[PDB]
């Protein structure tokens, strides 16, 4: 193949930083990275590297430069959600029977639940009120 | 067979992991079961069933707009009508700016 | 604009295939049945501004 | 008369949003197939859509 | 994690549920939708010559 020339050759390619002004872009005076995207020829061509991967027609043209433009304890939640639950019902169910709308009261349990499943399990709003007081003396 | 509260959700979703990730690849059907069920100019307010991911990430609308075909037909009628009694009552008609 | 939307008709009417048979399995159901959903029912506009924000 | 006698010796011998108007037909030269006598629906009967008391 | 495996598995078992639909028919017509089939003829003929034919095989 036809020997890619250096950017030496061309010379007069000043290391320039500033990457636009005035909205318009400034090209590198340096064609190391044209090169890098398509290759020169010995007498000054540009086949290009095909460029074989996914079409992103955003991509290839951005609209012409386009525009340019604190948790409580564990122990603490679950005790709290505990006095918050009547007997002999799951969170889920204090849920529909303080939601037929102490506003409150129900705004209280429903956070508790959200960062109780925040933590980590997502089976809160299926057990009830046993299972939690059964866990919360396991890890007491 | 249980029945949120509708203040539940409201707090969830206000309040902001492959159990997150995982629901999100059903955008399209949320997009699609939502547009379905649109409110026909009749009607001020649609309440439709809600069926909602516990963590907020994703919000299906749990139904399908089943209509009685000469009601439907006889109220788009109606609409005909209104619609155009009102557009040659008012000669400078505001559109709305979009977005 | 009439001529195009009788091709349209016409082609639809010919190129239809017959619905396949296949065994009922719904999307929402299922959804339902695991513990991560649940339902309620609330306003339509409600509901787009959700959608509108989880999408974002 | 003149197209009549053409069609006779033919039959024997970018996004574009809007439909281009070359693709339109019902450009004939038949007055019969032109000036299509319109039904009266027995003066009862109405075309949908348009303005009644048009 | 243990809440990740497990939402996965759901989720997977969700997905498998949905392709129920169609499964065995779409799974016949995929199963009834070679060079060696042509050459095996010659390859069992090949197994009938005896060693000493083999290492005097020559080179080109």
């Amino acid at each position: 193949k036809y020997d890619i020339l250096a950017s030496e050759d061309v010379e007069g390619q000043e290391a320039a930083t500033l990457p636009s002004e005035g909205g318009v872009r400034i090209t590198p005076f340096n064609l190391q990275e044209e090169m890098e995207e398509g290759h020169f020829d010995a007498d000054g061509n540009y086949f290009l590297n095909r460029d074989a991967q996914i079409r992103d027609s955003w991509l290839d043209n951005i609209d012409w430069v386009k525009i340019r433009e604190t948790s409580m304890s564990a122990q603490a939640l679950l005790e709290g959600l505990l006095e918050l639950l009547l007997p002999r019902e799951t969170v889920a169910g204090a849920l529909r029977r303080l939601g037929a709308r102490s506003p409150q009261r129900l705004d209280r349990l429903s956070g508790l639940a959200d960062q109780m499943v925040a933590r980590g399990n997502l089976g809160v709003y299926q057990e009830t009120r046993e299972r939690l007081a059964m866990r919360l003396k396991g890890l007491g | 067979k249980e029945d949120m509260p509708p203040e539940h959700v409201r707090k969830i979703i206000r309040d902001h992991k492959r159990v997150y990730l995982g629901a999100l690849k059903y955008m399209p059907h949320a997009v699609l079961k939502l547009l379905e069920n649109m409110p026909m100019p009749w009607e001020q307010i649609r309440d439709v069933p809600v069926l909602y991911h516990i963590t907020g990430a994703i919000s299906f609308v749990n139904e399908i707009p089943w209509v009685i075909e000469p009601v439907y037909i006889s109220q788009w009628g109606s609409m005909w009508i209104m619609m155009r009694r009102e557009k040659r009552d008012r000669r400078h008609f505001k559109r709305m700016r979009f977005p | 604009s009439y001529q195009k939307l009788l091709k349209y008709y016409v082609l639809n009417a010919l190129k239809h295939r017959p619905p396949k048979a296949q065994k009922k399995r719904y999307l929402f159901r299922s959804f339902k049945a695991t513990k991560f959903f649940q339902s309620t029912k609330l306003d339509w506009v409600e509901v787009g501004l959700q959608v509108c924000r989880q999408g974002y | 008369k003149s197209k009549e006698l053409h069609a006779i010796k033919e039959r024997y011998l970018k996004f574009v949003f809007e439909w281009d108007a070359s693709e339109d037909t019902s450009i004939d030269y038949n007055p019969l197939y032109k000036e299509r006598h319109q039904v009266q629906l027995l003066g009862r009967g109405f075309i949908a859509g348009i303005d009644l008391k048009q | 994690e243990k809440d990740d495996e497990e939402a996965d598995a759901i989720y997977a078992a969700l997905d498998k549920r949905m392709d129920e639909r169609r499964k065995e028919r779409r799974e016949q017509r995929e199963k009834e939708e070679k060079i060696q089939q042509q050459f095996s003829d010659l390859k069992r003929k090949l197994a009938e010559v005896t060693e000493e034919e083999w290492l005097s095989i020559p080179e080109v």
